[PDB]
RNA sequence: GCUCGCCGGAAGACCAAGGGUUCCUGUCCAACGUUAAUCGGGGCAGGGUGAGUCGACCCCUAAGGCGAGGCCGAAAGGCGUAGUCGAUGGGAAACAGGUUAAUAUUCCUGUACUUGGUGUUACUGCGAAGGGGGGACGGAGAAGGCUAUGUUGGCCGGGCGACGGUUGUCCCGGUUUAAGCGUGUAGGCUGGUUUUCCAGGCAAAUCCGGAAAAUCAAGGCUGAGGCGUGAUGACGAGGCACUACGGUGCUGAAGCAACAAAUGCCCUGCUUCCAGGAAAAGCCUCUAAGCAUCAGGUAACAUCAAAUCGUACCCCAAACCGACACAGGUGGUCAGGUAGAGAAUACCAAGGCGCUUGAGAGAACUCGGGUGAAGGAACUAGGCAAAAUGGUGCCGUAACUUCGGGAGAAGGCACGCUGAUAUGUAGGUGAGGUCCCUCGCGGAUGGAGCUGAAAUCAGUCGAAGAUACCAGCUGGCUGCAACUGUUUAUUAAAAACACAGCACUGUGCAAACACGAAAGUGGACGUAUACGGUGUGACGCCUGCCCGGUGCCGGAAGGUUAAU
RNA sequence: AGGACCGAACCGACUAAUGUUGAAAAAUUAGCGGAUGACUUGUGGCUGGGGGUGAAAGGCCAAUCAAACCGGGAGAUAGCU
């Protein structure tokens, strides 16, 4: 549920939470749990290469299961959990066999539901199938690129991948991006879309929210010296120049994708 | 067991001051100079071989060196190592 | 002789400015 | 007001003891014109 | 030595860090000490630091470091795997009393506890670098039960007052006792137990996870405090004996209760929230290889071991960082009384100090304060500075508003003391006794004693009752920035920066991008509801016209055009 | 509940006076802002000089910053004093 906060405070006026009540309020499934400490967007050098990154909340990572080898066996969803490494909810399920696992949380799915992988799956959301075992036109998340690599398109809130065509050994999915890419028949996908799609309808509210997400403020170029960024400089507010990232490239429009490798892949772009 | 050569080499002169006297007096407990790398077990062994007298625990301490000056040319003495070596009930030393 | 000289220390009136 | 120098021996021999200097070539060369000079105290580590 | 003054959430006490003998004693006063100095953190000499339990070392890991091979790089080197280091975190155990000129949880006395080795005896499935459990974790809030601790009464010892009164509802002092061991309480958590099977836990597993029956519903885990013992002891106000007037020897009363009560404990709990809250070992358990009346395991008893290094002293400071015996800086711990909401503030206690030049004088002028006739912002760039406001309860409260605010708007009234209501009330606390009882640290009834607001009525003193200290000035119009934040360490705190929100644009993952000759690494153990870059800057209403120029994106008939 | 309100510790630094061969190479005194947070603080770690880091002031990087410090090229060069 998307509830809008009071205005008791300044810094409450325009939080907008996503209350979901469907969340597992205790601890987490311990065995599947890792430390992740912070990086400060700092490299094995200790440079700052991604900047605006550090702080915010420590967090413990959760060992998602993005493959779903584990096929043939049915797995019940015992609870939907907080993941704070993600956008997505993750399910806790216990298989058949005693091993548990967390999994990307499909929207539809709840505590009781059970899911399923493999090549005789059945196609409801949660199950885990080959695209090749997948009808065209069908709506799948965490699909593969390379077969058996694990799922790495369509894993954040409310994403999803709709099969188009299947050609030989290659199927054409538009991802949400817009993009018509060709992946290998073989590579598995889960039905449904992921959950949590009102995530992207919160209203952080105020500075701090985003300080406890791990955001550090961004200075703009035009505010610094030359010296520092090509926007720098002026008496007043001046520009006069071609916006361009810190590092001298223009920023409004140019495409700095350059793989050869990959292109063969892609059917159509984004445009 | 500890060869005698080194039970020799451990015992460097009895400590005479008001404490270690009081301690002999009060405490029937022996003050000893011993040598910095000696350890509680190797002073127990000596006393014991050297003095003829039963040992019942012996507590150490080192002590650290004064800086003293002679004629403007700054200096240190040397570390040492002291012994409360406590006697039984009827030994004497 | 003369002893090494200090480095800045703080000065209690700005030069006068003539422009 | 905190002055620059805040002591702390175990930063000062990390930083700039015996072991330090050896680690690195160029420590080892601090080394060597220190003794060329013939400094009574290599390092801060005394 | 007496008095006076000052601090007392410190200017007292105990530490870490840092220093390193500054500690204690004797002796000296050249220099050092902003003066003198017989004194000193000064000179000189001698003394002083005692540990199985405190800390280090040690076992274990975090960030991070180093890194066999390895990958990479003109060389130097860089990165990183197995590993190995690295606390600021996890991991066995000691308390009270006494004692030194100077150490003490270290010495002594009393009473404890921990871990390991060896031996004996009984009984026995033992075994890891592997599996599982555990260790093991956030913010905020709330309440109950407690203790530290305080107060008062009782009790005991002493007192009868330099000046009116003071044998009493009088005055002063003391009324302390630990760990450990036993008990298992307020509270908190969880349903036990047995059998059977199993695509899981790199193999196995009696352990964990899962499934399916059956029976019983009360079993287990955790836990402050209290109580008992520890303790016929120790401590103990004072008094009897020696005083080398520094301090030794000797004996020893009461040692209870009630009430109040933490920010400490139960509580790593409970409730709740989103920003979702280390690791590894010790520890417990499981087996594998292997070992089979052996090794090894469990329990009791006995004996042995627990090394080494630190321990003085300062530590909000004259001993550390500031060239100084420098009005500065410096993390943790302890937290008495009266008033008070309080760790504010005032005055005190314990304890510690009077700040290492003094003596006079009582000019101008400077500094820091007090008061001021009449006037009241006329001052001035500007009410700068100053003056003023200031508490609690009740009443009352505008425009405007995003409906929260604005608001403590503004403004008005009351306030001490005494008596009564009520020899102390409402409330809190709760003994004896009675009754029940699965019989105890229980339940119910019971209100002795103790503590105790607030209000009303009446009276009463002062110029003034919020009496001190403490403690908002208020209102109106308007620019800018939404807001809390951030900034030019040392002349700028702002309208600057940031900000949530918005938009454009890049980016399909070996992502764009960034650091790097490279290997790699960050981005991210993220995957377009994501990530980078750019501009704008909450919110509301909106964001028009222009693509010629310069970027950018896309097209391609020809023209020109590199190496070759 | 809160980058909520009043207010000590704690963090800061708006105003004034003092001080300016200072008590102090940035303070003192009286007022002042924040004070559960984009907070503050101990210990240790990482980032290195055309480089770092920067809620951006050319700020800060050991009392040094429009290119640190130390040594070297080095007796740079100086139509200038
Ligand atoms: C002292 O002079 C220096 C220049 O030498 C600076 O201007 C500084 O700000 C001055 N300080 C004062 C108080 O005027
Ligand atoms: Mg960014
Ligand atoms: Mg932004
Ligand atoms: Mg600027
Ligand atoms: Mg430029
Ligand atoms: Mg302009
Ligand atoms: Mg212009
Ligand atoms: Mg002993
Ligand atoms: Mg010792
Ligand atoms: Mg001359
Ligand atoms: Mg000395
Ligand atoms: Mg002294
Ligand atoms: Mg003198
Ligand atoms: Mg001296
Ligand atoms: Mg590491
Ligand atoms: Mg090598
Ligand atoms: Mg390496
Ligand atoms: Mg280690
Ligand atoms: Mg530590
Ligand atoms: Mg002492
Ligand atoms: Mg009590
Ligand atoms: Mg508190
Ligand atoms: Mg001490
Ligand atoms: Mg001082
Ligand atoms: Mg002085
Ligand atoms: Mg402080
Ligand atoms: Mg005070
Ligand atoms: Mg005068
Ligand atoms: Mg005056
Ligand atoms: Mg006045
Ligand atoms: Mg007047
Ligand atoms: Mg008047
Ligand atoms: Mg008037
Ligand atoms: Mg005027
Ligand atoms: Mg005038
Ligand atoms: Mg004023
Ligand atoms: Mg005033
Ligand atoms: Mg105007
Ligand atoms: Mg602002
Ligand atoms: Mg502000
Ligand atoms: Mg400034
Ligand atoms: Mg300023
Ligand atoms: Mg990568
Ligand atoms: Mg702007
Ligand atoms: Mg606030
Ligand atoms: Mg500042
Ligand atoms: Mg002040
Ligand atoms: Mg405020
Ligand atoms: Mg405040
Ligand atoms: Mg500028
Ligand atoms: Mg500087
Ligand atoms: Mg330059
Ligand atoms: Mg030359
Ligand atoms: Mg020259």
């Amino acid at each position: 549920a998307v509830v809008k906060c009071k205005p008791t405070s300044p810094g409450r006026r325009h939080v907008v939470k996503v209350v979901n009540p469907e969340l597992h309020k205790g601890k987490p499934f311990a065995p599947l749990l890792e430390k992740n400490s912070k990086s400060g967007g700092r490299n094995n050098n200790g440079r700052i290469t991604t900047r605006h990154i550090g702080g915010g909340h420590k967090q413990a990572y959760r060992i998602v299961d993005f493959k779903r080898n584990k096929d043939g066996i049915p797995a019940v969803v015992e609870r939907l959990e907080y993941d704070p490494n993600r956008s997505a909810n993750i399910a806790l399920v216990l298989y058949k066999d005693g091993e548990r696992r967390y999994i990307l949380a499909p929207k539809g799915l709840k505590a009781g539901d059970q899911i399923q992988s493999g090549v005789d799956a059945a196609i409801k959301p949660g199950n885990t199938l080959p695209m090749r075992n997948i009808p065209v036109g069908s709506t799948v998340h965490n699909v593969e690129m390379k077969p058996g690599k694990g799922g790495q398109l369509a894993r954040s809130a409310g994403t999803y991948v709709q099969i188009v065509a299947r050609d030989g050994a290659y199927v054409t999915l538009r991802l949400r991006s817009g993009e018509m890419r060709k992946v290998e028949a073989d590579c598995r996908a889960t039905l449904g879309e992921v959950g949590n799609a009102e995530h992207m309808l919160r209203v952080l509210g105020k500075a701090g929210a985003a300080r406890w997400r791990g955001v550090r403020p961004t200075v703009r170029g035009t505010a610094m010296n030359p010296v520092d960024h090509p926007h720098g400089g002026g008496e007043g507010r001046n520009f006069g120049k071609h916006p361009v990232t810190p590092w001298g490239v223009q920023t409004k429009g140019k495409k700095t994708r350059s793989n050869k490798r990959t292109d063969k892949f892609i059917v159509r772009r984004r445009s | 067991m500890i060869r005698e050569e080194r039970l020799l080499k451990v015992l460097r002169a009895p400590h005479v001051s008001e404490k270690a006297s009081t301690a002999m007096e009060k405490s029937n407990t022996i003050v000893l100079k011993v040598a910095k790398d000696a350890t509680k077990a190797e002073i127990k062994a000596a006393v014991q071989k050297l003095f003829e007298v039963e040992v019942e625990v012996v507590n150490t301490l080192v002590v650290k060196g004064k800086v003293k000056r002679h004629g403007q040319r700054i200096g240190r003495r040397s570390d040492w190592k002291k012994a409360y070596v406590t006697l039984k009930e009827g030994q004497n030393l | 002789g003369k002893p090494r000289p200090y480095s800045p220390r703080p000065t209690s009136h700005p030069r006068p400015i003539r422009v | 007001m905190k002055r620059t120098f805040q002591p702390s021996v175990l930063k000062r021999n990390r930083s700039h003891g015996f072991r330090a200097r050896m680690a690195t070539k160029n420590g080892r060369q601090v080394l060597a014109r220190r003794r060329a000079k013939g400094r009574a105290r290599l390092t801060v580590s005394k």
